[PDB]
RNA sequence: GAACAGUGGUAGGAGAGCGUUCUAAGGGCUGUGAAGCCAGACCGGAAGGACUGGUGGAGCGCUUAGAAGUGAGAAUGCCGG
RNA sequence: UUAUCCUUGGGAGUCAGACUGCGAGUGAUAAGAUCCGUAGUCGAAAGGGAAACAGCCCAGACCGCCAGCUAAGGUCCCAAAG
RNA sequence: GACCGAUAGUGAACCAGUACCGUGAGGGAAAGGUGAAAAGCACCCCGGAAGGGGAGUGAAAGAGAUCCUGAAACCGUGUGCCUACAAGUAGUCAGAGCCCGUUAACGGGUGAUGGCGUGCCUUUUGUAGAAUGAACCGGCGAGUUACGAUCUCGUGCAAGGU
């Protein structure tokens, strides 16, 4: 079994026990998460949303908050003497996926 | 500067043909033994502030002390003998552990004498105050005489 | 004429790939022992195909 | 993340037999660079070869439409001065016909080293008998 | 006051500007004089009126 | 175990001894001071003497059997230059480098 | 009082060095050269980003084709169905599903079929 | 804190900061190892800042304020290598 | 409907412009010519297209994303899509 | 002494107006640091010596005179990954394989192969530029100060201020 969820502005295929990494939610560490657009469940009973699967819902609890290794964003524009630097750590949600709710 | 630096007169090669980059003197400044441009040259520092404001910053510095309970006036200040002993001991009585700013009346030779070797204290006639010694001194002492003293002037 | 660029630590090692000795043309002297050239007396104790030279 | 990539491990090929007699000469090796690339598979890798082998018979009865026959020259260049050289399409197909499918595919197929390495897979006979029978290949027809 | 924990009255004194270091600053290089002619040189411009 | 000799700021130039030293590195003590004997370069002297002070080390201070050892390293370093100069035509003089050579050799059991 | 150049000036070029590690030669080695090149790492990376994802979409787009091709689509005419049928489910799914279960993109292209021949 | 809007940029204007040496006042660190130097996969939006280990063998941070010989990649720059 | 505008004061930089389209002159109704007028872009503007290509077409880069929709231009292969 | 600390500060911390240059007037350098103490390495060994290896001294000798620290360029030795069909502003993003194991992080090294990609600076209408500058590394090297003027901000006092 594995579903296809949309979290962030993005999707993202889950099995049960996964531990994936997506945009910030509003949680905390211990929090259980629930993802209510589920796009496609896949395995045995193959579930085909339109858009979504009605009623499906993935769990899952959040390990940690964080932020990602840092990128040095650097920019030049040459005999022209502009430079830019600017450092960025994109934030993330660590979660680990308990159960598919098809 | 470059015209103070010994020697560099002439010109160290001709302007044109050898190569090298044009140079007028070898002391001009990115020579090494050069001429520095624009460092220190001996000045003064000082300014007056107007004679009001000067009032009122030692006001400010005495009356803050009086709020932070740091000032002690002394009925009178009178050592028989000019010694450091006595004084060490006069300031252990009065709970001066840290820095003392102490000021008499006029000139006091013992009391002067006595505290001039202990690291910290200061003795100052009442003209003498001012406010860095104040604010750098964390007690105050100050004869009674000396109090009669500075409000004649300051007020 | 003159280098255009300054040549790389990189293709001076390259160029220097043949600039190398060899081994000495050697053999052991059936006499003494020591090596020794190949078609050359022998240098330690004189001896040439077996025959004392320097006597 | 998660965008599966093949590789030497991975990558499974297949042996094709593709027949030339008939076709014309661009639009068969359209589809046979094509497929020399990998682009028929799902598990496409851009860096690395996901093609299979294609084997093409009866290279010398490729068709050419207008006249090109007569009118398609194919040059080349020595390199020495005045060193241009010529073929016309007929001389070609009569005498090179494997180099005329092979310059054709050639040009079809990406320009350095994994392009190269991919060429590689193609075999053009003159005749209608290849030699490899030992790879068991499919006969493989071509789409539109 | 205590000489420990001076602190001047907001807005009376600023930071000098210091041309000439670099590009960050918005002042390297030409050091806000523009690009050459008499009002760049050092000494430079014509005398006032 | 190893015994380690060095002759510091020999002069001759650090390119000219490693030639030499590229031939020995690695060779059994024996062999190598046969290929120093037989090769006509002005370092084979001076590195065979290196060798031969290290071998003695071997010996004396370490009582390792000098018929077992093998240069283990053997590499050149560049000394200190000592600066000349050269007249050349019109007025100009030019610089030559005197070039000196740390020379090292380490020997150890088989 | 007197500034000395002191340390400053070897900790920031230092710091540039660092980041010139396994570049090529001189590159990691001397620092007017390694800061060109870290300066211009940074605009390619900066650039690289932002085709990164180009790139991605269309490596996917092409599995797709290649899979919809295989149920006897183009990947226009695929993905015209899946829009008609309400499918959401992006790219990056898709392609992942041509590749690892292709029976689930079978369904997904028949749903497809279904839409494209009404 | 919310919403809404905005954030390419040369000359150039404006703002906010980083770091350097020195001073004053707090407060500290250091032969149980200071500064400097070397290394590292750490931290900050940048300038930059730590931590750990090695070398080193005696000095040095921190806070607030002050003062400047205060920051280099280019000058066919100067000196040395 | 939109948020500019004016005054006073502090501080500038600029006074070599370029091409493109359109309206003129000069020229031969030549010039990537020259000189005005007018709009744009470059200058001081990265991204996509025009093979490559300051000035043309599309379009304005605060950062991150292995999400999506489109512009010009495209969809046999190189090369994404008929 | 909110002056310098050996490229600084005198040209000169040192046997410097020396050496050196010039017919001459004249020009004019470089060059500080063993250790608390010489306790400055008896003796043995290789070597003609230089120089080493031990042994001693010492807190330390990788403090042994070219003696505090000991950066970079530059020169070597060893070897984990890669490399002899390849077209390279040398990176960047994608990426197997192999080798590792950290300030424990959606780690480190290397990099087959794929995409993209004409250094930096100056000066220009416009420069990858077949324009200019820099061999490299290091150090040093450019809006300052005084006195006046004016504006903003701050503070004191205010028809007064000094
Ligand atoms: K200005
Ligand atoms: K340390
Ligand atoms: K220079
Ligand atoms: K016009
Ligand atoms: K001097
Ligand atoms: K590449
Ligand atoms: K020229
Ligand atoms: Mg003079
Ligand atoms: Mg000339
Ligand atoms: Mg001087
Ligand atoms: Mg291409
Ligand atoms: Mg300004
Ligand atoms: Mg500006
Ligand atoms: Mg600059
Ligand atoms: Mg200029
Ligand atoms: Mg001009
Ligand atoms: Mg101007
Ligand atoms: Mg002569
Ligand atoms: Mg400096
Ligand atoms: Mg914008
Ligand atoms: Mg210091
Ligand atoms: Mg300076
Ligand atoms: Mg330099
Ligand atoms: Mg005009
Ligand atoms: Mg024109
Ligand atoms: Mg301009
Ligand atoms: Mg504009
Ligand atoms: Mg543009
Ligand atoms: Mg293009
Ligand atoms: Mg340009
Ligand atoms: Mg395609
Ligand atoms: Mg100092
Ligand atoms: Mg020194
Ligand atoms: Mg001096
Ligand atoms: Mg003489
Ligand atoms: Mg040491
Ligand atoms: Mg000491
Ligand atoms: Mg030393
Ligand atoms: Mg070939
Ligand atoms: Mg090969
Ligand atoms: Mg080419
Ligand atoms: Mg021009
Ligand atoms: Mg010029
Ligand atoms: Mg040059
Ligand atoms: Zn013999």
């Amino acid at each position: 079994m594995y579903a296809i969820i949309k979290t962030g502005g993005k999707q993202i295929k889950v099995e049960e026990g996964q531990t994936v990494y997506i945009e910030k939610l509003a949680a905390e560490a211990g929090e259980t998460v629930t993802f209510e657009d589920v796009l496609f469940v896949g395995g045995d009973n193959v579930k085909v949303g339109n858009p979504t699967v009605e009623g499906a819902t993935v769990t899952a609890k959040v390990e940690k908050q964080g932020r990602a290794k840092k990128i040095t964003v650097f920019r030049y524009k040459p005999k022209k003497n502009v430079h830019k630097k600017q450092g960025h750590r994109q934030p993330y949600t660590k979660v680990t996926i308990e159960k598919i709710n098809a | 500067n470059r015209s103070e630096v010994r020697g560099g007169g002439r010109k160290p090669w001709r302007q044109k043909g050898t190569g090298r980059a044009r140079q007028g003197s070898i002391r001009s400044p990115q020579w090494r033994g050069g001429g520095v441009v624009f460092g220190p040259t001996p000045r003064s520092y000082s300014y007056k502030l107007p004679k009001k404001v000067r009032r009122l910053a030692i006001k400010s510095v005495l009356s803050s002390k009086v709020i932070d309970n740091n000032i002690i006036v002394l009925e009178d200040l009178t050592l028989d003998t000019a010694k450091t002993k006595e004084m060490a001991a006069i300031l252990k009585g009065l709970s001066v552990e840290k820095k003392a700013l102490i000021v008499t009346a006029d000139a006091n030779e013992a009391v002067a004498l006595s505290a001039r070797n202990i690291p910290g204290v200061t003795v100052v006639e009442a003209n003498g105050i001012n406010v860095l010694d104040v604010v750098n001194h964390e007690k105050l002492l100050i004869t009674k005489a000396a109090v009669e003293k500075v409000e004649e002037v300051l007020a | 004429a003159v280098p255009f660029r300054r040549t790389s630590k990189m293709k001076k090692r390259l160029r220097r790939t043949h600039f190398k000795l060899n081994v000495p043309g050697m053999t052991e002297c059936p006499s003494c022992g020591e090596m020794k050239l190949s078609h050359r007396v022998c240098k330690a104790c004189g001896s040439y195909n077996g025959k004392d030279i320097n006597v | 993340r998660t965008t599966p990539m093949a590789n030497a491990s991975t990558i499974e090929r297949k042996w094709l037999v593709v027949d030339a007699a008939g076709k014309t000469l661009g639009r068969l090796s359209s589809e046979v660079a094509a497929i020399l690339r990998g682009k028929h598979k799902p598990t496409y890798t851009p860096h690395v070869d996901t093609g299979d082998h294609v084997i093409i018979i009866n290279a010398e009865k490729i068709e050419l439409t207008g006249k090109k026959l007569t009118d398609k020259i194919y040059y080349r260049h020595t390199q020495h001065p005045g060193g241009l050289k010529s073929r016309t399409a007929l001389e070609m197909r009569t005498n090179y016909p494997e180099k005329m499918l092979e310059l054709a595919i050639k040009g079809m197929l990406p320009k350095g080293s994994l392009g190269r390495q991919m060429f590689k897979k193609l075999n053009v006979y003159r005749g209608s008998e290849h030699p490899h029978e030992a790879q068991k290949p499919e006969v493989y027809e071509l789409r539109g | 006051m205590k000489l420990h924990e001076l602190k001047p009255s907001e807005g009376s004194r600023k930071t000098r500007n210091r041309v000439g270091r670099g590009i960050g600053s918005g002042n390297g290089k030409t050091a806000g004089k523009g690009h050459k002619g008499q009002n760049a040189r050092s000494g430079g411009g014509v005398r006032p009126g | 175990m190893q015994a380690k000799a060095v002759a510091r700021t020999v002069r001759i130039a650090p390119r000219k001894a490693r030639l030499v030293m590229d031939l020995i590195r690695g060779k059994q003590v024996g062999e190598a001071v046969s290929i120093l004997n037989l090769t006509p370069r002005a370092a084979s002297p001076i590195i065979e003497k290196v060798l031969k002070s290290a071998i003695a080390n071997a010996e004396h201070n370490y009582e390792m059997d000098a018929n077992n050892l093998v240069i283990s390293q053997a590499f050149v370093d560049e000394g200190p230059t000592l600066k000349r100069f050269r007249p050349r035509a019109m007025g100009r003089a030019s610089q030559i480098n005197k070039r000196t050579s740390h020379i090292t050799i380490v020997v150890s059991e088989k | 009082p007197r500034v000395k150049g002191g340390t400053v000036t070897r900790k920031r070029r230092k710091k540039v060095l660092k980041l010139a590690k396994g570049y090529f030669g001189s590159k990691h080695t001397l620092y007017k050269v390694a800061n060109q090149q870290v300066m211009k790492s940074g605009n390619y990376a900066f650039r690289d980003r932002r085709q990164k994802k180009r790139d991605f979409r269309k490596l996917w787009i092409t599995r797709i084709n290649a899979a919809a091709r295989m149920n006897g689509l183009s990947y226009s005419r695929l993905m015209h169905g899946l829009k008609l049928s309400g499918i959401e489910v992006n790219r990056k799914m898709l392609a992942d599903l041509a590749v690892n279960d292709l029976t689930a993109f079978n369904q997904l292209a028949d749903a497809a079929k279904a839409q494209l021949n009404k």
